[PDB]
């Protein structure tokens, strides 16, 4: 199901314009705000009591940056997402017990964040390509459950 | 459960869509058909390519239904009862598909309303579309 | 939406559980912990092995909540309001997990009530547990 | 995540006692009754208007038998469910456009049918083993989506 050359182009062009210090934290922050049960995994992160607290929380932004880097990784290895995500899969599945449905949600949140930030540049074909990516990443990250 | 803040947020976000409502509805459909090809099978009598007058016309009806939901947000089961019957009984739409369209509606709003789509407003909209989806899937029997 | 037949079916199936209610509740929990290990993390203060008095005690409370739902099936949001607050606000239970426990409750009923678990009664029970799950996940904010 | 020897034993012992002419149709029938949108894929099957009509429908029982045979197949190749289910995956995904969430539901229905039919013999460890199986089958059948 993976990307056509045209989709790869669309995806890399847009991703090149992404601020890697902000977008990851924006996505993680929104996950915590929009799907509040996810906060259960972040009891050590301090103040998450309001949308503003969550988005400006430095631990959230820091972790977000790491998440975005994994997506970047993923983008660079679309043909071996399983190997790329093995250690992360062990972590999130074997150690953390995160339900894999949450991997789908985070990926979709990231898609919403890209739409918010690129607006009309984030066309329906461009989103279609990105959905393949986030689906791929989610599936790979869930591998330890399969 | 929709909070007063949710209701306010959704009313305000939707209010900004103005004359674009039909267009955004069509756009969301298009995003859904492209991103999630399984959903295309529900529209064999529709040509689903870009600029399709059918998708356009249909986007207007979808938007009208959402607007009806916003205007009667405290009475949504009643407001969308006909539609829930249609989607469950005649159309037999898979409930998973409501999540897909709801996502694409969120993406469409995000792409068009940069000022409005804050994290808080994002959360209200998600809850709103989930409540709509709940009503529309409540009539399987 | 629960039909009159659903309400009748659920009342009748549950009525047959009698004094076994607590036991079946514990059994369903055990089936969930074994089949779906991710759910175990919610109970670190519980030993989850077979014959656990904690799981037993907890099964009784789960059953009591379901019984409360059956007895007030037309007023379930109100009836389980405290529980919905608890599960969303304090416990922060992932909504996916309600589907897992609901499945295991169905499996437990099936294994104990061969006469009652017809396809129709199976469908009513599923809708019932989904409505309970809906209420219990309605309080995220 | 696959089966321990103890789980394989539990699973094969029980499966040996399964009536292969009835259990498949019982599961498919119940899917159609419990999750009625699934009926959309069976417009040619005739009368599905009541639970009794569905369960006694000969096309449902016939197809059910084929479904059970695929599970049986699966049981015989737990180490290569992907290859075993390739042609079925092409069918259900590329041709039919069945949402893969429905593969999970059917597997769970089959678990409920086993519980109904074996009662107390269908212990929690025995179900745990079977959940691994039906999860495996569902994931393999969905491969064309991944
Ligand atoms: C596409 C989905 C996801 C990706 C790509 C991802 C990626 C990552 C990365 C790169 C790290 C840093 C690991 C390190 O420090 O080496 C991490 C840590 C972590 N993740 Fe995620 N993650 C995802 C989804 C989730 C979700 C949905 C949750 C919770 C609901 C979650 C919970 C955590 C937690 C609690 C940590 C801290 C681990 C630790 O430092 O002990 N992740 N994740
Ligand atoms: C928020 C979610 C949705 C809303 C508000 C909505 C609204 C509507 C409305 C207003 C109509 C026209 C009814 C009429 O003209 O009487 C309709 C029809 C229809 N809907 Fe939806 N819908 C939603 C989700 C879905 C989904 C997820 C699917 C499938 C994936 C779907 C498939 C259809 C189909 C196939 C028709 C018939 C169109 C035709 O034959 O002209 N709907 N919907
Ligand atoms: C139909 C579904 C459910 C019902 C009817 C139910 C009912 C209950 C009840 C009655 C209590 C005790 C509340 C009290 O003593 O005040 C409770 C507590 C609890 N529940 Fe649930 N519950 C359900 C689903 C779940 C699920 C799916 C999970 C996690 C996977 C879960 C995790 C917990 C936890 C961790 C506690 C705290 C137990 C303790 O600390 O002693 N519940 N639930
Ligand atoms: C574990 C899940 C499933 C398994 C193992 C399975 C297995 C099978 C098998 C063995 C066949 C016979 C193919 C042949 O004639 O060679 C079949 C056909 C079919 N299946 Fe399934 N199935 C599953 C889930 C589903 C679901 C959930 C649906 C619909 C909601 C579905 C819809 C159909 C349809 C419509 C056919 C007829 C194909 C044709 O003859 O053209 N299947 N399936």
């Amino acid at each position: 199901v993976h990307l056509t050359p045209e989709e790869k182009s669309a995806v890399t062009a847009l991703w090149g314009k992404v601020n890697v210090d902000e977008v990851g934290g924006e996505a993680l922050g929104r996950l915590l705000v929009v799907y509040p049960w996810t906060q259960r995994f972040f009891e050590s992160f301090g103040d998450l009591s309001t949308p503003d607290a969550v988005m400006g929380n430095p631990k959230v932004k820091a972790l977000g940056k790491k998440v975005l880097g994994a997506f970047s990784d993923g983008l660079a290895h679309l043909d071996n997402l399983k190997g790329t995500f093995a250690t992360l899969s062990e972590l999130h599945c074997d150690k953390l017990h995160v339900d894999p449905e949450n991997f789908r949600l985070l990926g979709n949140v990231l898609v919403c964040v890209l739409a918010h930030h690129f607006g009309k540049e984030f066309t329906p074909p461009v989103q279609a390509a990105y959905q393949k990516v986030v689906a791929g990443v989610a599936n790979a990250l869930a591998h330890k459950y399969h | 459960v929709l909070s007063p803040a949710d209701k306010t947020n959704v009313k305000a976000a939707w209010g900004k869509v103005g004359a674009h409502a039909g267009e955004y509805g069509a756009e969301a459909l298009e995003r859904m058909f492209l991103s999630f090809p399984t959903t295309k099978t529900y529209f064999p009598h529709f040509d689903l390519s870009h600029g399709s007058a059918q998708v356009k016309g249909h986007g207007k009806k979808v938007a009208d239904a959402l607007t009806n939901a916003v205007a009667h947000v405290d009475d949504m089961p009643n407001a969308l009862s006909a539609l829930s019957d249609l989607h469950a009984h005649k159309l037999r739409v898979d409930p998973v598909n409501f999540k897909l369209l709801s996502h694409c509606l969120l993406v469409t709003l995000a792409a068009h309303l940069p000022a409005e789509f804050t994290p808080a407003v994002h959360a209200s909209l998600d809850k709103f579309l989930a409540s709509v989806s709940t009503v529309l899937t409540s009539k399987y029997r």
